[PDB]
């Protein structure tokens, strides 16, 4: 079965959806690539490595518009169509330079009952055996790339269709954190969604049976974001209020000396009114109009100088919904809260600033804490959607 | 719990199903440890008739043996006083 | 691996029964050096702590005179005893000795 | 192979503790004096008693 | 209003101004926290804080007893030379250490590191406890009904029973706790063995060992051990 | 296609499936239990005098757990610092002390 | 006055003799379950909490470590704590140990302190491998190597072949040689995989014998 | 416990190994109808037989020496138990 | 079998609190006897071993009878 694609295919894809990639990626990337692509496909170009090298720095001294290199290596140099490996190429770095335009979903994998499966992901064996269970229905080509600041190591995954050429469908993206079982991939609901992410559970398995189950429902940008939010780190379960406890810097060594030790210092502290004197309403004194604006900065970014203008919070979410059931006189009452904007716990932080919303009676939820995290809460306890 | 109705309506046919089986499972076991307990009385109370029976010989060997040495005529002296 | 013309049934059937009996071989292989380990751990143990005691570096007339260290210092606590026992009753002295005995029990 | 590496480390760990019992082995008769100790400890202990 | 609160604040003033998630500073609640609950009977006592002005180096003496056994109690000094403002340790000596746990202290303090020492000498001394806890119940539950008698220094327990057919029968069982020290792993850990002889001759030592990991397994050591001493000591009873 | 992926998708959920795995561990116990009752009803019938299966003598050297307690017990009467000797020399000076 | 310093002072002396075990129990009480029955103006917690500190030691860096903290919360209708927060990474299963403790149903410190044990022997084994890895790097037996969060995987050069080590624990479990030289033989790559699996503290010494023997 | 009404046995046996850090020797796996052999795995490792001989002398060693140390009487004329 | 939707779910809802009240009295009563067959049998063995000591007690006193004789030297002629 000689179905699968080397990296010298050709696929007829448009000159003009080529042309709009290369248009969002820098000039100086730009030269960068074009010496590596000749050294290991060649081209049409009627020179040597230091003939070509030697043209397209001359390009950079005359400081030529990116419309007229782009036109060189797409109807000068390889006129005749982009290679398979010369796309990804692309594609990845335009992930680079564009991370916050593409979206991610978690999905956590799982062994036996309960048990959580923790992926270890050998560059070279998850290829063959990927290709091997793809080939036997669909042409299959996949690419991999590790992360410049990131340990997570991306892949993405192209199928292509015959209906000559060959037609490429729409690149589907899974990222495997080193030592995690969460498991990040794309958002697609085709034919071929369903497809790449069964086969990929089977061959990372090689032993025992693995299912994926979907974490969450609403996806997240910045693939930066989803790794502090969802990924191995000390701020997952600890966010919100609990920031302070994910970076232990409150807390000095044993071995480090006791003066400089907190409890000879103390900290300084405003008596909160326990009787509701909120509703009505004198000018604060600059000293207490400071304390209280610390006041609100420690329940949304859990200390006064914040982990991190000051209203943008760690990660940023667009959707998160709530529903808060209590028993009142053997009866139960539901309240739903549906929030959306940009940075949720951000607009509510500005909020509390106005004196619009009391800072005492604000629960953990509300504050961030077990953020994008959207489910019903009972006696107190946060349970997540099902 | 869920939001979607065709959920809710699934997830109710299916606790109404575990709650029967799960009644069937329960009257299964209680009429397994009522046939246990039972097992174990008649076992405990035929160890104890055994037991005191091996006693009641005991006892009659102490006895053959008291007598023995009083037909001997030698003094006696008993532990329990000792 | 489960067990399975008589050519390949016979040699493989066999061949099985040597292999699975290799591995238990091996694991009870385990059981014997773990236990020997931890015996070496222990013998090394009071070895080190008579050799480090010694200063000497042997241990041969250690071995040979311990039981007369015993004797000597027996027959003499033999007197000391006696001459508390005829100078006073030495309840206290008696209790002390009663304890110190009791410890060295526990320890 | 496995086997072959097992049996001889568990060879040199057997000349180990044979090397240590070649050391301790001694000839003693002082079991009757230990006795004849020990019956005397028996009536201090007896006299302490009455003491 | 604006107040100023440190350790030796009261509890409720502290609590009045609470507002954030951060630890309580009221330093005797945290000292009895750490006291009664995370390790009892442990009498800590930093013996004094000694200072060395021209090269910043701390000297601290921490002289550590350990309670659990009210009748001798093995004590340990710590020495320990650290830098002043960046949290280094130079080295660490033992100043001394009790003679009734010189042995089996000698393997684990031959390691470098304070922390594993301190742990594993607690935890050996909550599992001596623990052994000697479960010879006195087992003692206490089989005492004046077969004659016992204890040796191998705490180590084994021997129990002897009279069992009559129509002749004089012997049953002796021997039950026998070991706590070694490592010197794989750094914490003390314990092994159980059983051994019975039915009248001078030895039953045979693999069935015995499966029966004993069995019921051990399947009942825990404390119903376990209770269970075992029943079926070799009175077969007869169970029998019917 | 959509066949292949159905099946597939069926082949996984049902050999990961929970009941599955319980059954294979209640299998397992159950097994254990047999054979556990069978060696205490062995046992019992050999201490009884009737039915013997062997047991009444050893034959395995395989496992001798004897000689750490010997050891250890060699090792506690040898102590240099907590052997017999030292305690009793300790109670010299103790009764020295005592009676000065 | 100035002694209330000086028995503060010891106070926290103290509490540092303490944090040098490694595993201690803090006060903690979120703002939000505070309430006043407004019979006295007393203020009494709605919900307990509790607090671990779990503090690991390294022997090549002579420093303490970033502690790792993990709080439990009181339920309301049960006297039984629940894993609320904690800051262990992911690859180490917190929930799992918990529920594994006691089947559940924590209710003493006895029990606590047992889920807490459990977790920080793990946070040592993660430690002692990366820092024999460190030390073999820094004796130059073998070349760069990658370590991931729990240095599990590795790869290093010892002279020019690519040889790499999967441990489960201080154990090594697998091995391999991922280099052909051209004198190289099947029946030697098994040889020397099959000896360099053992324990992990010996193989300082084993590299040096194994390798010893080919370049003479 | 397992068929019954109302797995206490396990759960203590669990929290009591986690506490004491026990170990049980484990039996050799279920071989599946195999008879584990004795006089051919000895032969397999003569290391066996040499050790089992070593250590039947060492035992035989102590006992002339801890006999002549009489060190029982000693300490069961100083302390009784019962 | 209802034909308003409305009372199928009343319906539902009540079934299954029925079935739960209805699960819980069986353990309620399942438990009860179970603690009675407990005290029964622990009340049963509590005079068996007492029993078991009474028989201990007498064969240390038919021990110390059998090593009477011996000590005295007088022959025994056996049931």
């Amino acid at each position: 079965n000689e179905l699968r694609l080397e990296d010298n295919y050709v696929p007829t894809s448009d000159t003009l959806v080529v042309f709009k990639q290369l248009m969002k990626l820098p000039v100086t990337v730009l030269y960068d690539l074009t010496l590596s692509w000749f050294a290991k496909f060649g081209g049409s170009f009627d020179g040597d490595i230091y003939l070509l090298t030697e043209t397209l720095d001359l390009l950079i001294e005359k400081g030529v518009r990116r419309n007229v290199i782009v036109n060189r290596i797409l109807y000068v140099y390889w006129p005749d169509g982009l290679n398979v490996f010369q796309l990804a190429e692309i594609d990845c770095h335009l992930m680079i330079s564009k991370p916050e335009k593409f979206k991610w979903l978690p999905s956590k994998a799982l062994r036996g009952d309960g048990k959580p499966y923790v992926v270890k992901l050998q560059p070279a064996k998850f290829i063959e055996n990927l290709q091997t269970d793809l080939a036997k229905i669909y042409h299959c080509h996949v690419y991999m790339f590790k992360h410049p600041s990131l340990p997570v190591l991306i892949t993405r995954i192209q199928l292509f269709d015959s209906n000559k050429p060959l037609i490429s469908r729409r690149p589907y993206y899974v990222a495997f954190p080193l030592n995690s079982p969460i498991i990040f991939h794309s958002v697609d609901k085709d034919i071929y969604a369903r497809l790449v992410l069964q086969s990929i559970s089977r061959t990372i398995s090689e032993r025992e049976t693995i299912i994926f189950k979907p974490v969450q429902k609403i996806p997240v940008k910045s693939i930066h974001n989803i790794m502090t939010l969802l990924g191995p780190s000390r701020f997952a379960e600890s966010m919100g209020p609990w920031e302070c406890y994910a970076s232990a810097n409150f807390e000095r060594s044993p071995l480090h000396d006791y003066k400089k030790h907190q409890g000879l210092t103390g900290k300084k502290v405003m008596v909160r009114e326990f009787d509701d004197s909120f509703l009505n309403d004198g000018k604060e004194e600059p000293e207490i109009r400071r304390l209280r604006l610390e006041k609100n900065m420690i329940k949304f970014k859990g200390s006064a100088n914040g982990v991190m203008s000051r209203y943008s919070s760690l990660v940023p979410i667009e959707k998160v919904g709530f529903t808060l059931k209590n028993e009142i006189n053997s009866r139960i009452i539901t309240i739903k809260l549906k929030f959306n904007g940009n940075d949720i716990f951000g607009g509510l932080h500005e909020l509390c600033d106005k004196n619009l919303i009391n800072i005492d009676k604000v629960p953990g939820w509300l504050a961030g804490e077990n953020g994008s995290f959207s489910g019903t809460i009972m006696n107190g306890d946060f349970q997540r959607e099902q | 719990r869920e939001s979607s109705k065709a959920a809710i309506l699934a997830c109710a046919a299916e606790y109404i199903q575990k709650l029967k089986e799960t009644d069937e499972a329960n009257i299964e076991k209680w009429t397994l440890q009522k046939l246990l307990s039972e097992q174990n009385a008649s076992q405990l109370a035929s160890a104890n008739e055994k037991l005191q029976e091996e006693l009641g010989n005991a006892y009659k060997e102490i006895e053959y043996m008291k007598r023995v040495l009083r037909k001997e005529g030698i003094e006696y002296e008993d532990m329990h006083t000792h | 691996l489960p067990q399975m013309d008589l050519k390949v049934l016979s040699e493989y059937s066999n061949l099985r029964k040597d292999l699975i009996l290799k591995c238990q071989a091996l694991q009870i292989g385990e059981s014997k050096l773990s236990d020997i380990l931890s015996q070496t751990n222990s013998i090394n143990s009071l070895t080190t702590s008579i050799k480090e005691a010694s200063e000497d570096d042997d241990i041969s007339e250690y071995f040979a005179t311990y039981n007369g260290k015993l004797v000597v210092a027996l027959e003499e606590m033999k007197l000391l005893l006696e001459e508390a026992v005829k100078t006073f009753g030495n309840s206290p002295e008696k209790r002390e000795k009663i304890k110190k005995i009791l410890s060295e029990l526990k320890k | 192979q496995r086997l072959q590496i097992l049996d001889d480390a568990i060879q040199e760990k057997t000349s180990e503790l044979a090397e240590f019992e070649n050391m301790v082995r001694s000839p003693s008769a002082g079991d009757n004096a230990i006795p004849g100790l020990l019956q005397i400890i028996q009536s201090y202990i007896n006299l302490l008693e009455e003491n | 209003r604006v107040e100023r609160i440190n350790g030796l604040t009261n509890l409720q003033k502290e609590l009045v101004t609470k507002y954030d998630t951060l630890p309580l500073l009221n330093m005797n609640l945290r000292l009895s926290y750490l006291r009664d609950h995370t390790y009892p009977h442990l009498q800590v006592s930093v013996q004094s804080r000694d200072r060395v002005h021209n090269d910043g180096i701390e000297v601290l003496v921490v002289n550590y007893k350990f309670c659990r056994n009210t009748m001798n109690p093995f004590e340990i000094q710590f020495k320990m030379f650290y830098k002043f403002e960046d949290s280094t340790l130079l080295k660490w000596e033992i100043l001394r250490i009790s003679t009734n746990v010189r042995l089996k202290a000698k393997q684990l303090l031959a390691t470098r590191n304070f922390q594993k020492c301190l742990l594993s000498l607690y935890e050996f001394d909550k599992i001596k406890s623990k052994k000697t806890g479960i010879f006195q119940n087992l003692i206490n539950l089989l005492k004046r009904k077969t004659r016992c008698y204890l040796m191998n220094n705490s180590d084994s327990l021997i129990v002897e029973r009279v069992i009559r057919e129509g002749r004089l029968t012997t049953i002796k069982l021997q039950i026998n706790f070991i706590i070694t020290m490592p010197g794989n792993c750094f914490l003390p850990m314990s092994k159980i063995s059983i051994a019975l002889w039915k009248g001078g001759e030895r039953f045979n030592q693999i069935d015995l060992d499966e029966i004993c990991y069995g019921l051990i397994k399947e009942y825990g050591v404390k119903t376990g051990l209770k269970e075992i001493c029943n079926v070799c000591l009175f077969p007869d009873m169970y029998a019917r | 296609n959509q066949q292949i992926i159905s099946v597939r998708n069926e082949i996984q959920e049902l050999k990961a499936g929970k009941d599955w795995h319980d059954l294979q561990n209640e299998q397992a116990k159950l097994n254990d239990k047999v054979k556990l009752n069978k060696r205490l009803n062995d046992l019992t019938s050999t201490l009884l005098g009737k039915y013997e299966g062997s047991q009444d003598s050893e034959d395995d050297s395989i496992r001798d757990d004897s000689n750490i307690l010997d050891i250890a017990h060699f090792v506690d009467l040898m102590d240099p610092y907590n052997g017999l000797l030292k305690k009793i020399n300790k109670i010299n000076e103790n009764l020295s002390n005592e009676l000065q | 006055s100035t002694s209330d310093r000086s028995e503060l002072e010891d106070y926290i002396v103290l509490e540092n003799v303490y944090r040098m075990f490694g595993i201690t129990f803090f006060p903690l009480v979120d703002p939000i379950d505070l309430k006043i029955k407004d019979a006295s103006g007393e203020i009494f917690v709605d919900r307990e909490m509790l607090g671990i500190r779990l503090e690991v030691f390294s022997e090549r860096t002579s420093q303490f470590e970033k502690p790792h903290y993990v709080l439990l919360k009181k339920r309301i209708k049960s006297n039984s704590w629940f894993l609320f927060k904690h800051t262990i990474p992911s690859f180490i299963d917190v929930q799992g140990i918990f529920d594994d403790t006691n089947g559940g149903l924590v209710i003493s410190h006895d029990d606590a302190y047992l889920f807490a044990k459990r977790v920080f022997l793990q946070l040592v084994e993660v430690q002692k491998r990366r820092q024999i890895f460190k030390d073999l790097e820094a004796k130059k037996i073998i070349h760069d190597l990658d370590l991931d969060l729990e240095s599990s995987m590795v790869s290093f050069f010892v002279k020019d072949i690519k040889v790499e080590l999967f441990v489960k624990q201080n154990e090594i479990v697998s091995c391999s040689i991922l280099d052909d030289i051209h004198d190289f033989s099947q029946n030697n790559k098994s040889k020397w995989e099959i000896a360099l699996l053992g324990s992990l503290d010996d193989l300082e010494l084993k590299l040096n014998h194994s390798f010893a023997t080919i370049f003479k | 416990y397992t068929y019954g009404l109302e797995p206490d046995g396990p759960v203590t046996f669990r929290n009591d190994s986690h506490e004491l850090n026990l170990m049980l020797n484990d039996p050799i796996k279920s071989t599946a109808d195999v008879r584990l052999d004795k006089e051919e795995v000895l032969s397999l490792l003569p290391s066996l037989k040499e050790y089992t001989k070593k250590s039947k002398e060492l035992k035989e060693t102590m006992g002339q020496m801890i006999s002549d140390s009489h060190e029982e009487e000693i300490k069961e004329v100083f302390v009784p138990h019962h």
